[PDB]
Parts: structure tokens; sequence; C-alpha cells
């Protein structure tokens, strides 16, 4: 759940959440945990929750960086993710090469490709990789 | 508030850029206040997305570029 | 242009000298020497590629080599990244029975 100007967490009184900036700038709070559910949930692959919440950041400065940067599944990608550029970043970060494929189609930042087909190969499929390279002018290759 | 705005700074290549989430989970493009420009250091802040609504239940990206030299 | 092995041995020696991977290969080939091509790869870290040769014209290093490549991959864990089989399963190597030996 998000704060409300300065607050400090003092400690936790039950579910009816309580928060303090020091002695004012205060909360009673309907909760909304994140994480707990999550590394357990995650640990059991489970998404249902997040999803269900429809909770969806990954950036605030960043926010993918707990371990969503050091990703845990691309199932994560699925809860949230955006622009082809962003998507692309994911395409490396996850290595989401599904998103890459399209991403690629949509990339056209060469270098980007340029590494990537190999990488793609590296991960698999040269049947495809050949194409990738085909426009890439690694003709000789 | 519903409107929750969360923000952090990203400094992406020279440019210190302001990620802002103003999320207006508001019950409407609630009216918004005011913002002011300024000379800064070897930088100057330099952008504001113009509107001042806090669109209902809605999330927004407000970007501030800063001028980094 | 006239062609020559002898030139090639001395040159091979040279080939070793030159410092970019690629020429040396042609040589190795040119001589006819898978072995040489493959050894060369070991130094450069040509690994995916080395596997193709090792497969195509079979010195069955595909088995040997694949394990190592896979190991790198392995280092960079994820099961898909690991990737596994030689005679049977994922690959059926000698059970496939097809065109390089």
């Amino acid at each position: 759940r998000t704060l409300d100007l300065p607050i400090y967490v003092t400690r936790v009184k039950g579910n009816n959440v309580y928060c303090l900036d020091r002695e004012c700038r205060p909360r009673v709070l309907t909760i909304d945990p994140t994480e707990f559910k999550f590394k357990l949930a995650l640990i059991n692959r489970k998404y249902d929750e997040v999803l269900h919440m429809v909770r969806n950041a990954k950036l605030v400065g960043q926010s993918i960086i707990a371990y969503l940067q050091k990703k845990g599944y691309p199932e994560v990608a699925l809860h949230f993710v955006k622009d082809e550029k962003t998507r692309f970043s994911l395409a490396l970060e996850c290595g989401n090469i599904e998103i890459a494929l399209e991403a690629a189609k949509a990339l056209d930042d060469k270098n980007c490709w340029e590494k990537l087909g190999e990488v793609a190969l590296l991960q698999g499929n040269h049947q495809i990789v050949e194409m990738c390279y085909q426009r890439t002018k690694n003709f000789d290759k | 508030d519903p409107v929750y705005a969360e923000a952090y700074v990203h400094v992406n290549q020279y440019d210190i850029v302001l990620d802002v989430l103003v999320v207006n989970q508001t019950s409407d493009t609630l009216q918004n206040c005011t913002l002011e420009l300024a000379t800064l250091g070897d930088l100057k802040l330099v952008e504001k997305p113009s509107p001042l609504t806090l669109a209902p239940h809605d999330f927004a990206n407000i970007k501030a570029n800063v001028k980094v030299a | 242009a006239s062609g020559n092995a002898s030139m090639v041995n001395k040159l091979a020696e040279g080939a070793e000298r030159d410092g970019k991977n690629n020429v040396a290969f042609m040589s190795y080939f040119l001589q006819g020497k898978l072995d040489a091509c493959l050894e060369l790869l070991i130094r450069t870290g040509r690994l995916p590629e080395a596997a193709f040769l090792a497969r195509t014209y079979l010195p069955s290093q595909v088995s040997r080599v694949v394990k190592l490549w896979r190991e790198n991959l392995s280092k960079v864990n994820q099961k898909a990244a690991e990737s596994l089989a030689d005679p049977t399963e994922y690959e059926n190597l000698f059970p496939g029975l097809k065109e390089a030996f």
C-alpha cells in the first residue's frame, strides 16, 4: 500500500494496520501485502494472487529490481510490462525471447539484433537464427 | 490517498529524469495544484507534463526532464 | 591458386600465428582436418559453431563438445539453458542413424 507524505513504519498492530511519521502525519490502514504471499507464492510458482490484485509495477524508479530483474519467471513479465522498447529491455532481462521475437521484429536497433540471433541460437534454433542473420548481413556466416 | 503518487529518480544518462507516478486513484481528474520551474545547478529542471487533473482511479507518468549541463 | 599442403603446414604454423580465428579455420579445412578446425575452436570459444562441424562431418565430438558447451550453459543455469542428450532422448545420436560417419 503506499504512504502518505512522511511516515515511518513504527511497528505492526494486527491487520488493521498502523503507521507513524514520528507522532503525526499518521495511518489506520487497510492492508495489502505484497511480498509474503509472494515468495511463498512464487516459491510455489503462484501468481494468482498478484494477478488477482492486478498489482502491476516494476518501476517507480525501478521496481523490477527485487528479483524481477533478477527475475523469477516471465510469468512476471506477464503481470506487467510495456513499450517495445521496454519490452525489449525485458526481452534481454528475462531473456524473454518470446517477446524478443516480436520485439526483434519491432527492434531494428541492429546491434540489438546483432548480438541476439546468436544468442537466439545459443538458446536455440538456427532454423530461425538463419533468418535473423539473413537481414543482418552475416551472409558469409 | 487513492491518488498515490510514488516517485523516484532515475538518472539515465546525464539526464536526471524524474519518474513520477502520480497515480490518481482519485475518484476523478481531481484538480491539481501547482508546480514551479527553476535554474538549477549545472542542470536546470526543465519539464512538466501540463495538465492538472488527477483522473479517476487512473495512473500517470509524469516525467520531468531535468536539464543536465 | 596452384594449391599446396606444404605451404599449408608452415602456414598452419602461421595460421596459429595470426590472431583472428577465422582464416585459420579455412586452412584447417583446406588441409582437410576437422581435428584442427575443432582444436582451434577450443581456444576461441566458438562453441555453438564447433558443435555444428563436429556434427556434420562427424568426429562425434558433438558428444564430447556438447557436454562442455552445455556446461557453460549449465553455468548459466536454467534447465532449458542446460539442455541435454546424446544417444537417446533429446537427441538420439547414434540411434538416429543418419549422415556423418
